[PDB]
């Protein structure tokens, strides 16, 4: 596992900054998407 | 060959004397 | 491309064509034959 | 239709073959079979100008290698009124 | 029978030989022997497709070398209804 | 008009383009679009021999580039009365 | 007759051309056209065994170059009673 | 029909197999079987020329490798009237 | 039943031994013993397809080693109706 | 019919000759003669596509060597409804 | 009967030939023709185990080289009670 | 409007994505989705020529990546009256 | 629609061809044909901007090789109010 | 039981063999046979999770070497209620 | 519950696995299981955008390896009102 | 039926496997299971002669690689009355 | 839907572009536009948190390439009541 | 119309030049001139997709090299109804 | 449960160890211990398909190196109802 | 609210910070905190899928840098009915 | 069923995710969640052996990488009655 | 020259073409400019 659940604060600024930030790796049935899925932003 | 729950966990299970 | 349906005398007929086509089938029989009288096909298919 | 398609053959066997292909291959109406003499047989078929062209091409290829073969294949898009007197009109 | 089988020969003697061979070979009914002119004699037989095929093959072989010989041997499984107007119905 | 002109394509977009080019090209009547299955769609037009020949020729050229492409282009100047039972009368 | 003549093709344009050539060629009665699915189209004719052999040959070599082509050409001289249920008696 | 199809075999087992194959294959009627003598069995079927061709070929194929085997397989498309005196009229 | 089983033997002793083996082996009906001539003797049994398959197998095995031997062992699961005119119904 | 065949020439002599040839050769109706200006005269004929094509093939040949020459020979087998407004309905 | 025999072929023509061979060979009932989709055509017969074994073997031989080809010939001497629901009972 | 914009795709997911991209991009009125068969699906839209061009371009771009991608992207600015009988009027 | 499209040609034959290709290509009205003198003929079409672009482009491609050729194919998306006085309103 | 086992095959013969093998192998009730189209046939069973594992293994082996063969074998130990709406209940 | 998520698979087994995994992952109602043809199966679900993204991820991962495989996984957070006329609302 | 199918094996595991394969394979009933002594175990079934043949072959194939294997497979199409005294009437 | 999603851009053109893409992408209701000053333009959309996230992501991608560019993209799932005074209440 | 074409420039002079060119180019309705701040000035025009495209292309040409120049040139064929509230309805 | 698991051994000591290991390993009920004769001992258990698999593997492994060894270890998830007549129900 | 979102931390101070950030960020209910033992503290929130994802992301960011740190962040959109027995219904 | 399936994890977030996968996967019942201390949390499920094997495999695969991770995943098909005293009967 | 009216992503948009033609004139002002937003002309002339 990466040492920290959430990515380093300086690694980058997220695409969408608040309550849409992808820095933290939230496992489970989260609203993220992967390579397979199309139709996303 | 035959997909399903029996294919999900590999080497992480213990205590299964499943035949063959 | 098209040779524009030349008549036997050499004049160019333009517009709609009843001439031979490679994509078209069914009307191929007797395409190459030179049929006398009034011209209804070009001088390419017949060779007139 | 008033266009005329004619096929002349050396013998009767090619003439029948030509008439068969001509009538089956378009709307053309077979009008006559005239023994010109000396072996020439003419099969005359009347129809529209587009239909006659399809028939005569089919007939000419049909009888090209049957017997002595095709002497002449001719199309008249519009026959003059006078020529219809010397043309076969009856079914036979 | 509806199929038509025609043999064209140069001279009457091969035609009668062709008619004899055709009518003996299969169940084909002789419908006509036409003198086209110019020394062509056409014999026409109407029968079932199998009989017509067998008869015409026999006719061509029999008269192949008899006299001047053969001009054409043709089999038509079905002749358009319009063509039947230019075919003999009974021999003469 | 009785001549039949058919165009077959891999998909419906080429078929519709062919139907448009055919109906615009000459005075022919669209009589049916058929879903043969397996991605083959056929368009049948009915008209005069000269009209159908012109229509099908233009239709074939237009739809060749469109989509998967053109499969069959066919003109039949006169279909036997038996065939017409398996031919659509008007578009579905 | 009772014999059965079948021609199977990849598309409907070859099937109609085969059906047209078959009916014109010999005394056969077009009975059915089937969309087997996946592009296969079957046209079935009935008649005398000699007639069916003539028609299938005409249909096979007439529909070979049009469209994707000819898949199967086949004759059955006599058809069992059980099979008559799986064959289409009515023209379509 | 009047065409005659004959199959000659050694023993009855090949002959009955030929009769079953011949009748099943085409539209022919079994007119009789004759024990020639010295282990010869002749099975005869009469029908149209097209059917008799298909029938005899099926019979020859079926009985070729059955028992002692096939001796002959003949087709007389038309048998002279005289030969009908020696041919069997109906099977016994 | 309808299925027919047939065994051909050189001489009558193997023929009778075959007949006994067939009828004892399975529920079949011995319908004829035919003297083909030239030595061959044919025994025919009729029954169900399964029964006749067993009956003929037992007949062949028993008859093989008796006398001159066995010439043929044949089944016909369905016998065409025309072929029953040349099959004994009750033994002689 | 509705197919449109136009012939353009440099002057009125080639135009009148082309008009005479077009009407004589095939079955078309001369609908208009137009003085385009600059010495260009356009003769328009109407009819079925088969007749119109035959007419414009006759017209182009006739007027090639007459006077200044032939400018354009064009066939429109089907004209849009809008274009019919700019075309003379009948010669005046 | 209870035994089930299936022959699957690509296209209909091979399947019709297979069905004719199966229904001629042994006493089996043609229970269904199923256009599986994509060109697959299945013919199912039912009867006794011995009859079905002969029927399916004959069918596989007949349609092996007919048309596109044979896909599978399968026999099940006794289908489970549950499977009887998916199987057809009599053809369309 | 009278312009037609069609997008052909492999599968249904690209078709629904293409349909969504069209109706969102420009003022195009969806008229239906047709299951051509064999995996093809087409979505037809109607509107002005400018709107349809923008719609079809947006649709084709949006569906290239999705799934098996698109097969055809085609604009017909004006459709002939006959073709209107083969295009859906409202989606189902 | 106020967009203006114009096609100028040397002779009426290309002008009629261009007007036909234009009006067929898209939904554009034909608003007159002006004989400019010296052989020039100008056909004016009015419609929506997108439709005019497609029509004029289609018209130029069609009459480029017809007769003496195409002179000018021009588009004016919006004309000044004063200029509309010098534009024909309806076909003449 | 509520576990679901599915076997997908190319053609119907493998599917029937699979369904037969699965039902005979373990306590699995056949629930449906769906024609997916394009050659795919799927057979679905329900039973206890342990039974379905044994049945699916048997079915996969049974249909592996039949015809075009097997495509997918899958076991779902528990199926959500919403998916029950897209599952056959009893074979039809 | 507006966001639409569609998964397209080759065959029905991977589609049912996708539907189960899609529905188990989050609160999405399964609206349709469409047989596109040619082997394509599409399962559409509807729900809140957050749930749909979770559902489609589970389906794409679950059905990726099952059978022939996954074709497309697509999400549309809001479909145009026009598109809903082509979206299933209840699965059949 | 009356035919008797006997399978003999060394041990009981192979015999139970053979009784299970026999009964499932074809339409037969398990009359008994006798312990011969010294290891041998015999399983007897009854059914139609054709069904029993299919069952025993399936039974032999199933148990030939289970335990010490198959010793004897047998069929008796008709069992004499005396032997029925020493056969198990019904399974214990 | 009470979540708040905001996109900031340099220049109004990206702001208008972002609002079009954000509203069309998902179910977010546009709530205002504010000229920050110095070239910054902010557009605020409310809606469900899941839908608002999808909208903002879509808007950011679409407006990034247009004009000077994207400055910020934000979502607040539950905006505190004190901040609701400074947010626009609806677009004017 | 609905299509929106906006040109963003630095300073008022380029914006006035762009606005002058856009309204002159095509049938577009100048709807607003917005001072974004920081030197940005945006001019929005409304019209049909074809007309707006001609305006935004023409308008970006004029002001590309006027003053500081052009920042963004955008076209939206169909703006979502929500966005229309944040767009000016007429230049104040 | 129906599932049947049988372990055959040489001598009793392996059978008791196999019986012990089987019952301890999984939830299987011991139903019979049978002395086949000649040193064979068979131990049968009944349970669920999953339980029987777990038990039989446990029993087979345990008794391999005990005494003379293991002869067979057989699992039958479902036994035809007929076989249940010859299976013990409780050990004695 | 049926979706579950869990944050696990090392110590209680990060747990309460996560609970405060999670609850103030989105509309969720803090349903419990559990002292897992070993210095792990899990805070659980129940809400809608959109709200939960916003909350957990707010929770993870808040407690990441407070105390020993964040161990796990998890969202379960659908929690099985059984799982709810191991989840606190309401906060202590 | 009585087969016991255990999954042990470091923390509670992995345990709840595991329990969700286990119960969702197969027909198991969550019977207990044990806090072993030191950050070990165990979830125990009871069901039939086939169901538990599927449930445990799903739980191990689902929580393998969730949070701190997975410690152990075991399956006991039959627990000794003594061990029942230490296993929870229902969870709290 | 028809070629095809390609788009930025590479898809051929067949049929009616509003793209600029060599023969056609008057619609050629700013024909090669990059107008962001909805796609109305092919990438054949403007590029992307």
């Amino acid at each position: 596992k990466p040492e920290l659940v959430c990515a380093p604060r300086s690694d980058q600024m997220d695409r969408v900054s608040g309550e849409g930030k992808e820095r933290c790796h939230i496992t489970g049935d989260d609203w993220s998407v992967n390579k397979h899925i199309t139709g996303t932003a | 060959r035959i997909t399903g729950p029996g294919m999900l966990a590999t080497g992480l299970i213990t205590g299964t004397p499943e035949f063959r | 491309s098209t040779e524009q349906s030349l008549t036997c005398e050499g004049q160019i007929i333009s517009g709609t064509s009843v001439d031979a086509s490679d994509l078209v089938t069914g009307n191929e029989i007797g395409e190459q034959q030179l049929i006398s009288g009034d011209a209804y096909v070009g001088a390419q298919q017949t060779g007139c | 239709g008033i266009a005329l398609g004619m096929i002349e053959t050396r013998g009767l066997v090619p003439a029948i073959e030509a008439a068969d292909a001509m009538t089956k291959a378009a709307e053309v109406r077979l009008v006559g079979r005239q023994f010109v003499g000396g072996g020439y047989v003419t099969v005359l078929v009347r129809g529209e100008t587009g239909a006659v062209n399809a028939a005569v091409r089919a007939g000419a290829d049909a009888c090209e290698r049957v017997g002595d073969g095709l002497v002449a294949a001719h199309i008249i898009a519009r026959v003059h009124s006078e020529v219809e007197n010397i043309l076969p009109k009856a079914p036979q």
